[PDB]
């Protein structure tokens, strides 16, 4: 609704899962 | 989910195991967006060819689970559905045009470190992250071969011209597709049973997870299609605002 | 509510009888905006001079009621509060600047023909209906003299220059005022005990009822002030979006 | 939230309370 898409064990915990980096490797403009 | 890997705990807490009443059998997938609003694929519910006339009574869902077999006690959450809503112009006939559905829940649902919803995408978010060369994450329980826990694979979004040539079905614009080219050697695609489940992307901007699609037809066990959630957002908001009490 | 009259059933279903725990005593008023969000006046909860340090445990509320005395069974609804939230820059000291508060509920609350929330006003809605020569409706249970049922009086919004001259207190812009001029002979004003309750207007545009204010200080038993809800909307939405789970 | 401020016994029932007219008497531009 408004606090959505922030997993309480990760992005509220300031952590990152095994493979979420992998995703971010494949973006960024130029 | 084929050539997948094990999710750690609370890595997709908007995951929902759409689990038919009698007998006791996993159905598709689904996704949690509000505290009473599960998002899934219609051919889970509605599809004349495989006897599929699923009504609101006939299914429950299971929210905030890792293992497929077992039961986590006081961790997970058993939920009934107060109403289903298939998309009005939904085309089972040809190419699963608008393969999308919503399922209101009986009671509301309290949130936890294991249950939590996902964000639906806005303007910037959907013409920024949908792209050539970008990946999202399709999370799912279907075959290997069976996974004692929830799987999670990351697949890359196949260019408009390429899905088209590769497949036999006419793709509408109210879908996109993803799966690896045979080119590399990364195999990986949604298997059948993972239908209705969330394609997700982590916004680099707000660090927010967004559903861009829904496993329309994974196949796996070629490129897996997905219903283009954003291009049918306008629909969702009509249904939520109007019912949902 | 003085020189009022009897509401018929479900004429303000967003009304809420803010009713302290021990002993058994009506407090102010309040208003229902979401299915977990009651809107009230701070000096109900917070006001050093009359010992007022009201915490979340210490009060319940009563939703979807006509009679003050009695109990409607399976009609009305008994609710606890999971959290209060007074406005941060709230000035009890001088002129009740920003007299406004929010109270999250324990459980959520199901809607009925007798319980239902009110709309909060948008841009057009608030610089269109707030005006010189326009009225809204303040609904309330306080004195006559006691009303066996919920009252409802309609009062007219007093021009900026006029409230000012008539009263001793410095009115901020985060309030407006209403009550009849002695000129006519329509007497009518919120009595004390009707604090925290909704000033409402029926939009001529969408036929929707809107809270524009909250009985800040009625007096009655001169012009009754109200906190200028719209001019503190930005606050409400910060609190709702951020907590409310 | 979105169905707000429509009393189920009135504006959904196509009815009007005793004194809601009274309010509408006191608006309308020019
Ligand atoms: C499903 O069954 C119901 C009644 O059992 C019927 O009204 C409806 O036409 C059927 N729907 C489809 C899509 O076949
Ligand atoms: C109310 O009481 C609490 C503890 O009992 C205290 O922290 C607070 O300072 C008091 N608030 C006011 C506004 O007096
Ligand atoms: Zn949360
Ligand atoms: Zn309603």
């Amino acid at each position: 609704e408004a606090d959505c898409g922030l997993r309480p064990l990760f992005e509220k915990k300031s952590l990152e899962d095994k493979t979420e980096r992998e995703l971010l490797e494949s973006y960024i403009d130029g | 989910i084929v050539e997948g890997s094990d999710a750690e705990i609370g890595m997709s807490p908007w995951q929902v195991m759409l689990f038919r009443k009698s007998p006791q059998e996993l159905l598709c997938g689904a996704s949690l967006i509000s505290d009473r609003w599960v998002l899934t694929a219609a051919h889970c519910l509605l599809y004349p060819p495989w006897d599929k006339n699923f009504t609101e009574n006939d299914l429950l869902v299971r929210i905030g689970k890792h293992s497929r077999t077992r039961y986590e006690r006081n961790i997970e959450k058993i939920s009934m559905l107060e109403k289903i809503y298939i998309h009005p112009r939904y085309n089972w006939r040809e190419n699963l045009d608008r393969d999308i559905a919503l399922m209101k829940l009986k009671k509301p649902v309290a949130f936890s470190d294991y249950i939590h919803p996902v964000c639906l995408p806005d303007r910037e978010t959907a013409a920024s992250l949908l792209q050539a060369g970008y990946k999202g994450r399709v999370t799912g329980w279907g075959n290997l071969g069976q996974p004692s826990v929830l799987q999670v694979v990351n697949l890359p979004i196949v260019e408009r011209p390429v899905c088209k040539d590769s497949t036999r079905i006419r793709i509408t614009d109210n879908m996109f597709c993803a799966g690896y080219k045979p080119d590399e050697g990364k195999r990986g695609d949604a298997c059948e049973g993972d239908s209705g489940g969330p394609f997700v992307m982590k916004s680099p901007f707000n660090n927010r997870w967004y559903q861009m699609g829904i496993v329309s037809a994974g196949e796996g066990c070629k490129y897996g299609f997905y219903t283009h959630v954003f291009r049918l957002k306008k629909w969702i908001q009509k249904v939520i605002d109007q019912f949902g009490e």
